């Protein structure tokens, strides 16, 4: 019995030793279908993993995707997660949401790139003066064909050595570090009424399931069988890694 | 100033980039012609040590030849007697950040010479890749002072050459240009204080403009389009660096140049004209206020530059008056002739009949003719643009020859494809993108990706073609014209040829050790005439040979349409000389050897 | 090989190192001589794309020359009608862990070719860094064999030459010599198998000798020496690798060669004789037996090599019978003439009279009469030892002119210091070393550290000096001679001189991009004669210029000797080709032009 | 009023951020004698440190020594050590002595330059096996010039990972690396009565005491004075530190 679960190199979420979340969350539920895992490895990012690995007949499964995402069909989603501050314990900095006065005179924050973090930051009027910041926390090489994103440790690295004051991070990726971190920071969950100038809503929280080929029913039904009977695991896993699970509703 | 201009109507000397405060590349030799041009060997060559690409042409002076690198922007001295010798060199040590920031660009543009007057002696001036700008003495190579510009930090890098007009040096700015403007400066170059700063976008008080700027053609803009044009505050990261060639006219007391397209590449962040960003100036040298100012492409959507070479001259229009003007090639396919004084428009001209991106130039309201089917935008497959982003003039230097009345240029033949995509993610999350391809134009070979350049002869108040000619390859450079009825330049193949002027027909060619990117320059030592070039391939042509990549699509479509460059040539770098017979320094062996 | 014999017996082929069996490198052409050498000017050249050192000279065979290069060890292809365009190129991917090992020394001797039967094509035979041994397809270029011989582990890099003899391929063995000692084996040119292999030290087995080894001269040693001399079981890291050059003889089937140094360094920790290092052998072909061998330096004390060049001749001796000989010059200061049949010590001299590490050579006996003061002793200041490290001669191939009996040799003129010292430390532990200084001979100057070579012209038998001529900086890379009473040869400052062969005076001059360690090469193509040289600076002298070391007790004193090599070259590679009047394939620019 | 000492990088002894157990011994005594230290850095390593730092009068004393040193003058001895070996646990491989066969016979050993153990290998005739091994630990570069010997966490690295089965080390430069190594080693202190093949004795523990120039008699009666006044704080540093201490005379 093979599983045929599609993989790229990316930290926290996927590495070769097998230490991410995805390796054990796998593993966890292909023996729990009684099959071995099989991994089908792409060089490029998890970006291109739906385009070129499921629609090219390599691999069966894809195991992190939004859900009712429209290009692929999607299982029951297994847990709930979103978008969190990050800031340093002792700077008596406390911040819970996204109009407080305070942040237009922070010396610098750090956002990812094409996430509602920097929307929100062109929507406060903030862009021109961290613009070079954010181009410089990686390399200034952004090619038009290439992607590129800072990666999520150097975020907990630049929050923790103080040269950025507020980060906005996703849970999954900066838990395990934040766990780990020698310096004590500090999370918040990121309001879901959150609203723009203009007054367009901007999510905050997003569920996660798997992801399966259009025709394959049937792995689909062994997918949702096996959910339930793993859920503990699961659970236990997310429990123990340290991420922020809010409840499902 | 006043004693370069002296030292520039010599033959024995080769002082500034254009040879002259005109630019016109032009010598009045005529001892190596048509007659005897198939005689011409090597005299002597040199060689650097560093593999990357070696840019503009080395500087002749008082019987000494000053030759500068690239990074890491190392200089030498050679005395033209004993050319084995090294008289100094500097060899600088830069922050290690340095070679971070900058990957692609590592080249340099040339150095400067300032004459001195009695009481302080004369002065080579250099930039540096970390942002430092240096003085150093002509015969001896110490330091007299050394000033900060950029900031690594930023992202800003310098790749420029300075400028020396009248007691002040003059230096642009350029770099990634992702998150910073692009300014202007001039410093006094005896102790190194700042004198004037001007800005391209901004405020009136941070443009620096003149009371009567753009008075004789209303219609161009006058006041406050700094912060009009664009919607918000994004003029604070709107671009607009130069990082071209200069030019300076005595009699208006005017430097003359132009400026970069602006940023971020994606046209719909940028809605509006963008002004003052693609223009050309026209600025005082000692308040550095500007005269006249002059938009080429607005609010540009094809990712070009014009940063190209300015030239003066003098000529009779149409009608038969004797008129001062000074002409711009440009990177949109488009040639343009102005009056110096005022800056009103005479002509604009196409460099090829298959442009096709630009229908015409309108002469009376000055704003171009587009054709929506080439345009980006339209979120479909642009085919067959032409030119490609490099387009069809490259960064070289052209010539032009007085007693013809005639320009010297070579184009390149590109055309270019155009495909955006959006590619969404997880969690709220995607990625938008452009991808490109390139490939030779209709006169050429598609099928084995040769025939990208062209070598033509101009004119500008009439707008013929006197001559056209084909290469294999495209041509960077630029060109070099003589009296004796010679127009000579290099080739990414290796060789260096000379060309007939009337007819075009060729008659000398030799083969260099590796391409050139520079462009040739003559001068005479003891009634011998030499022509000396540098040679080392490198930068956007030659990407996919330096840095090992095979992905088609890597180099913005550079390595796809520069394929075949390897089975031609490798890396390199050094200068080579030229002389009738072989003729030189060493004809008696004996001269030049221990005891 | 036979057909190799008819090859190198025409004028249009360089077909293997030194151009023959003999070792010769002599050329019969007369179209350059005396009369008409003023006109040599260049013709066209290449570059490599790589800064280090370039060693050898390229192949030329049936119309197309193959270039080799330094480390990662390419290979290109060119035709001689349109040198521009390259056949065929090889660059192989090694790993990352070779450049680790050995970075001190990145060079390579040459190529190998083999013509091939009806059955089988062409071969090109190279060597890697790695340790890996290949052949290819002389017109394509694709892999035919590749096989494994040396271990990265241990810490053995190939850095020699293949041999190709008869239908087989011999291969020596280089490294660090640290805890390895050296071992000759012999492939199959077809298939790759290994037919034989050989040990310098060990047990007679491993030897590998025949029943008659030194039957002629008994007391050179017979039997049993190869684990007598040494104590104990030392013979195992004796070393002894061999990284020379080799001869072949067909009349007499052996091929002729000599061995290394043995380690360790400290001449303490190995007492004995320590046979068969530093040893001249001529082995069979077929079967690699041995029929002579003869030791030089017994008990080395002063760290030399002898790995120089042997060369064939036929002359009268003094009684006035002819004899077939072989030559070979020593590190140490002594040339050695033997009889290539048996092993007869014929003659023994010292190439200069500045020689005092040794007294004389007795030719009754064979032993070496030393001098005890400039020996190697502890706790003294030995002080003014002529030679140095470097010795007199080194890797450069030398040449013989077949009329006038003469050989003509490039000497270093370096004299060198050494002091030991031991410096104790911590809990029960010692470092003991030594600290070396170098310096110019008697007939230089010391203050400015010039004279550091010269030229010789020499005779076997007599054993007198025709002429002698200094120069500024040491040669290194060999000579060349013609019959058009021509010797040619490069120096470190950038130059290819031409003399003349009876008196010596300098008659032609030339300056090269940079320093030449390689030797000159000829032929003709079509009426048309050719000299081709490489360029390029590396090795034990530039090590100050190539890894930006200032100290001079850095490189065991090379640093310090080389001090002033800055001040007229720097780095680089390539190929320059000289013909008369710079006559060449594109005199008519329309060749090799697209269309 | 200040003191001040010679020092070079040389980890784990001394190192610029001062968390060396030489920065730590100096500071102790500095504190006890009341008056500040000064590290002088020289570049070049701690065997360069007597000759080229203290009769160079730039320094004023060197903090370890051994004892009746012939060159320059030594205090108080103030701590033992000694050779050790170094094997794993649960290998059934226990080594009390020099003369056990099974040294024989093991794969690689793992020795100092110029040492008693490199001498005790010479006795044995084992120097040929691996005398390449011990010049790959380091690359193959040792000039007659210079001065190179294999980093302490070297050895420990080899033996943890297997390529070497017994080693031989000094106390004090592998007590760091041996107690966080994740491998649990094992030591053994060297008996003392080892002999040669031909007969003469090889020491195998020293005594450390600090070494001042040859003139400063003032010097060494403060040294030798407030070495009494804080040595439970040397010792209980040295205990914490894990560096195995031999009984005093």
């Amino acid at each position: 019995g093979t599983l045929r679960v599609c993989a790229a190199e990316q930290p926290p979420l996927s590495m070769k030793d097998g230490s991410g979340l995805e390796n054990r969350i796998a593993t966890t539920v292909a023996e729990a279908m009684g099959r071995k895992a099989q991994f089908v490895w792409l060089g490029k990012p998890a970006i291109y993993l739906v385009r070129d690995g499921l629609e090219k007949k390599t691999c069966d499964v894809v195991i992190g995707l939004d859900a009712d995402d429209p290009r692929v069909l999607t299982s029951k989603p297994y847990y709930r997660s979103g978008y969190v501050f990050l800031t340093r314990a002792d700077k008596d900095l406390d911040i819970k949401s996204w109009s407080d006065p305070r942040l237009k005179e922070v010396s610098h924050m750090v956002v990812g790139f094409g996430t509602p973090g920097e929307a929100m930051l062109k929507d406060i009027g903030r862009y021109e003066e961290d613009m070079a910041y954010l181009y410089s926390l990686v390399n200034f090489r952004a090619p038009r064909n290439q992607y590129t994103q800072i990666d999520p440790a150097r975020m907990v690295s630049e929050v923790a050595t103080g040269k950025a004051e507020v980060g906005v991070a996703f849970g999954p990726d900066v838990a395990r570090y934040v766990r780990d971190s020698s310096t004590k920071l500090r999370m918040t969950p990121v309001p879901d009424d959150t609203q723009a100038s203009d007054g367009r809503k901007m999510p905050q929280s997003f569920d996660q399931a798997m992801g399966v080929r259009k025709d394959d029913t049937a792995l689909k039904a062994e997918i949702d069988a096996a959910l339930e009977k793993a859920k503990p695991k699961i659970e236990a896993i997310l429990k123990e890694e340290g991420v922020p699970v809010l409840p499902v509703s | 100033n006043d004693k370069l201009v002296e030292l520039s109507k010599s033959d024995d000397n080769w002082v500034m980039p254009g040879k002259n405060y005109d630019s016109n590349n032009f010598s009045d030799l005529k001892q190596i012609n048509k007659g005897n041009v198939k005689q011409l060997r090597p005299a002597w060559t040199f060689s650097t040590g560093l593999l990357n690409g070696h840019e503009g042409a080395p500087l002749v002076v008082d019987g000494k030849m000053y030759i500068h690198t690239s990074f890491p922007n190392n200089t030498f001295a050679l005395g033209l007697d004993d050319p084995g010798t090294i008289l100094w060199q500097d060899k600088p040590k830069q922050n290690p950040a340095a070679r971070a920031v900058a990957c692609c660009d590592l080249v340099n543009r040339g150095l400067a010479y300032w004459p001195g007057d009695g009481k302080t002696p004369a002065l080579i001036l250099k930039t540096q890749l970390d942002g430092n700008v240096a003085a150093l003495n002509a015969e001896t190579g110490e330091t007299v002072w050394k000033v900060e510009n950029s900031d690594i930090k930023v992202g800003s890098t310098l790749t420029i050459a300075p400028y020396v007009v009248k007691d002040k040096v003059i230096i642009g700015s350029s770099g990634a240009e992702l998150g910073v403007r692009g300014y202007l400066t001039a410093y006094d170059v005896k102790t190194g204080e700042q004198v004037w700063r001007a800005y391209a976008t901004g405020p009136d008080k941070d443009l620096l403009l003149a009371s009567d700027f753009n008075i004789k053609n209303p219609h161009y803009g006058q006041k406050g389009l700094g912060t009009g044009t664009w919607e918000g505050d994004a003029w604070k990261i709107g671009g607009g660096t130069n990082w071209g060639w200069y030019a300076y006219d005595p009699g208006t007391n005017l430097i003359y140049f132009g400026t970069g397209n602006p940023a971020p590449w994606n046209e719909t962040m940028r809605p509006g004209d963008n002004k003052w960003t693609m223009t050309i100036f026209g600025r005082d040298a000692d308040t550095g206020e500007a005269k006249f100012g002059y938009q080429k492409t607005p609010h540009d959507e094809w990712d070009y530059a014009g940063v190209n070479v300015m030239m003066l001259s003098e000529q009779k229009d149409k009608d038969g008056k004797a008129r001062k003007l000074l002409t711009h090639p440009d990177r949109n396919g488009i040639v343009y002739t102005l009056d110096r004084t005022d800056g009103a428009l005479v002509s604009a001209n196409k460099l090829d009949d298959t442009v096709n991106v630009f229908k015409s130039v309108d002469l009376k309201t000055g704003q171009p003719v587009r054709d929506p089917e080439y345009g980006t935008r339209m979120d479909h497959l642009a085919k067959d643009i032409c030119p490609s982003a490099m387009g069809y003039h490259n960064q070289g230097h052209d010539s032009y020859d007085p007693k013809r009345e005639l320009f010297f240029m070579g184009i390149n033949h590109i055309c270019m494809d155009w495909e955006p995509f959006m590619l969404p993610y997880r969690a709220g999350q995607f990625f938008v993108g452009a991808t490109l391809n390139m490939y030779p134009g209709p006169k050429g070979d598609r099928q084995n990706y040769e025939g990208l350049g062209q070598i033509k002869a101009y004119n500008a108040i009439t707008g013929d073609y006197k001559w056209e000619k084909m290469e294999r390859f495209a041509v960077w450079g630029g060109t070099m014209a003589t009296a004796g009825d010679l127009v000579f330049y290099g080739t990414l193949d290796g060789y260096l040829k000379a060309r007939d002027s009337d007819t075009g027909d060729l008659l000398w060619k030799f083969k260099i050790p590796s391409g050139a990117i520079g462009y040739p320059m003559t001068y005479t030592h003891k009634g011998t005439q030499y022509v000396a070039i540098y040679y080392g391939v490198g930068g956007w042509p030659g990407v996919g040979l330096v840095f090992d990549l095979a992905d088609p699509t890597a180099g913005l479509g550079a390595v796809g349409a520069f394929k075949k460059l390897a089975n031609y040539t490798q890396m390199g770098g050094g200068v080579v000389v030229f002389s009738l017979d072989g003729k030189g320094p060493y004809d008696d062996p004996n001269v030049g050897e221990w005891k």
